[PDB]
């Protein structure tokens, strides 16, 4: 019966392929108030931090939604460097703080599939390709389509959060449409996942032709 | 990563000084509210104060209020806690505590490295030793309805309460999912499908609905 | 912080094969009080009802979830008759009354594809099958896999709920683990989806082996 | 199919009863709570009253308190409402309805047969008055409480000669079957319908609602 708020760990495309990793600390169904909020953020080292974008705006439904994105190095990350958000609101009575760092839980390579559709009747035009990953661990991990060497659009693709396996590790599937220009351009489309248990570089891809 | 050093054992005889130090690593000494419980043998954990170093306010108890002392020191990121009228009635090992929070009062996640030479709930069944193969079920009522603000500690022999379930329902990471939570009201339940020699400890009730936080008598298995 | 119930619709799984289509009016979030919450039903044309079974249970969160499944005849659904449940709470100042009734939107036809994954180190007895089920509209649609026809455990596959895909239509993935035994006992395993646009017999199915 | 038909217009002189009946089909009539609204040449249409019909028990505006009578007929499934001095200003077209509802007071249900014409403390406030027909063009209205109603807010739209249709619910959800172009966003006592894009095959009075407190009042609307 309380506000409470989330916060996300950076994704591995923007840890180690982007190297630029996005860390977001959020508030939720804060009830509008001429009350500001503030948030500030520190590291376990007590030493400097990086300065963070804020971002303000109100949502749908009428709750308010707060956001603060701090920038991190890679390596304070990968070492595990432990990092604090600060939220205080006149709202509550004492502040409030949330904390996340790296998990050193197991770690499993995760398993890609890409797979395509034959040519089916009614749509010559457009065609669907899926990807599947699978046995990964942790639950953190980035998957995209490059076409022609070319970082797609997120909107393209759409991808599903990840879920537990039956048995052992978590599955993602992501689907992705690709027009008969595209196909027309080239025609190897390669799916690949950014993990953090993957190696080489993070990195673990598969590519198969339209027709096998 | 986050680890807190308390201060060694130290020799007393009722009447004497007694200063004792915890110390921080792992987070910000400054940012969360460092606490005192004190657990003394034969008796549940009960309330002995709080510190905040960022503002270096403090609160206590409401009977430790005149024998306890706080400070901290935020350079070293230390923090110290002394007392004074020392009696061996009040022999106990205090366990320091640090406030990792959500809005007022919440659950504690803490090291326990010191000992020294009320809105309260009822602790049930009082103690049971190890039964292997059977579901084994705690139960803990308070004396004020709580709504769904109880927390629950795993001290294992010699060492720190580690924290196990938080608001009665759901659990910390790492924790088996053989550990479950349910109740509401005055009510709740820790429910363990299969009892195991594996995990052995005291287990004890936690109410942070008001002041002063309280703790039940615990169950040892 | 208002209480909310909804009603859901029949799945065409119970709806075409089973024979028995349930809809179901449940409450949650109900802060939890001694007043017991009454729910009744009717029907549009004041025809007869069937008695609801109700079964009202807590859940981990502490919010009291409270059901009444209400078995409905086919034809009269696929005539399109509109249910009414109605909900009395104590606390609430009025009743609650929630509506359904059949789709009337286009309906597309969906389409099935089984995937088949390679066998993998340390997984050799056990493989893993992907299904896809794109284009259908309305967003009705329940799955199932047959085992040399037999109906696997609605638990064995993990399945995902409808979402619209960025065209016209929806897309469904679904991931089963296949034993080894399984396998051994038959090859062709056949990802079925029902939907009420699937014709002749609203399904629509297409198998796939382990391993060639 | 689910049509409600109130009475045929009526003609009337003054300090003559007037009756006006409401018939429910399409739908349990005991269930749903039914109710009355006015709307006046000078008046954005505003709440005359409510009946539940299960119980027979009746609801009433501070002004229609003492002149307008309720009643109902469960085997004939019909609503009646029946008023008596009547004046030469009080010429107006009535609009019986729906109440679907979630606790007290929310959105609404209805159809459209009210006409009388005799021979002769929370305010909505809608902006802009009017605007014309642009095809293509992104059309804004704005609708303002005075005291904060929070998200119970509601818009109807109005073609002329027929009845308000729903068209969002709680100013964020739209009924299905309207077009995406119609969007509703706002809170607390300021709120905006957007028509991303305008077109000629929905004109009409887009009218404010309001659920937070009684009476339940209307905008004066806004027609294009
Ligand atoms: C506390 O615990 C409760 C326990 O129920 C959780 O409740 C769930 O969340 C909400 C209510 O809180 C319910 O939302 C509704 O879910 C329906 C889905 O049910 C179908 O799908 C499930 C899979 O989850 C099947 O198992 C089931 O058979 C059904 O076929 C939706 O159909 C409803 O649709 C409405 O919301 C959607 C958004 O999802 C809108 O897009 C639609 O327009 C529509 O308005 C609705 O989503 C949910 O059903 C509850 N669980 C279950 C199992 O029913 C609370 O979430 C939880 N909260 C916290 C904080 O712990
Ligand atoms: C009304 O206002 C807004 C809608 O405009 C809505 O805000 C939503 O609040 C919920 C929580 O109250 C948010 O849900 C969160 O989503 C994040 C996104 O990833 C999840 O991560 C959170 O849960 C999981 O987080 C981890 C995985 O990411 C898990 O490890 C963890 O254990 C949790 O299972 C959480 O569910 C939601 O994101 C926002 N909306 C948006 C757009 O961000 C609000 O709730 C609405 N209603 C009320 C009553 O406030």
């Amino acid at each position: 019966r309380g506000v409470s708020a989330y916060l996300s760990r950076p994704s591995p495309f923007d840890l180690f392929i982007r190297k630029s990793p996005t860390i977001t600390c959020l508030v939720v169904d804060l009830a509008p108030s001429k009350g500001t909020v503030n948030l500030t953020w520190s590291r376990a080292s007590g030493k400097p931090v990086n300065h963070s974008t804020r971002k303000e705006e109100k949502q749908r439904n009428g709750t308010l939604t707060v956001t603060s994105t701090l920038p991190v190095g890679t390596r304070d990350w990968i070492e595990g460097e432990t990092y604090q958000c600060r939220v205080t609101h006149p709202h509550l009575p004492r502040a409030l703080m949330r904390s996340t760092t790296k998990t050193s839980g197991p770690r499993a390579a995760p398993e890609v599939y890409a797979f395509a559709t034959p040519e089916w009747p009614g749509s010559r035009d457009k065609r669907t390709l899926a990807c599947l990953i699978q046995n990964f661990m942790p639950e953190d991990i980035s998957v995209q389509w490059l076409h022609n060497e070319v970082q797609l659009p997120d909107a393209r693709h759409s991808t599903t959060q990840p879920r537990k396996t039956k048995g052992s590790g978590f599955f993602v599937f992501s689907r992705l449409e690709v027009t008969r220009a595209e196909w027309e351009q080239k025609d190897e489309f390669i799916c690949r996942a950014v993990h953090e248990a993957a190696s080489p570089s993070q990195t673990v891809q598969r590519a198969v032709s339209v027709n096998p | 990563q986050v680890q807190l050093v308390q201060s060694g054992a130290e020799v007393m005889k009722p009447g004497s000084s007694v200063k004792v130090s915890c110390k921080a690593s792992g987070y910000t000494f400054s940012w969360y509210w460092l606490e005192w419980v004190r657990q003394a043998p034969g008796h549940g954990l009960e309330w002995m104060g709080e510190i905040d170093p960022g503002t270096f306010t403090t609160n206590y108890n409401e009977k430790f209020k005149a024998r306890v002392t706080f400070t901290a020191d935020t350079s070293t990121s230390t923090a110290y806690m002394e007392l004074s009228s020392l009696r061996s009635e009040d022999t106990a090992v205090y366990y320091c505590a640090r406030f990792s929070h959500f809005s007022g009062s919440n659950y504690d996640y803490f090291d326990y490295w010191g000992q020294g030479t009320e809105i309260v709930m009822t602790q049930s069944p009082a103690t049971l030793s190890v039964s292997p193969g059977e579901r084994a079920t705690l139960s803990c009522r308070a004396s004020q309805s709580i709504g769904t603000n109880i927390h629950w500690y795993q001290q294992k022999p010699g060492q720190a309460p580690r924290l196990l379930i938080y608001y009665a329902s759901e659990s910390i990471s790492g924790i088996p999912a053989r550990f479950s939570g349910s109740g509401s009201g005055t009510e709740f339940t820790l429910t363990i499908s299969s009892l195991q020699s594996e995990d052995f400890a005291v287990y004890y009730c936690q109410q942070s609905w008001s002041w002063p936080t309280t703790f039940g008598g615990g169950t040892k298995v």
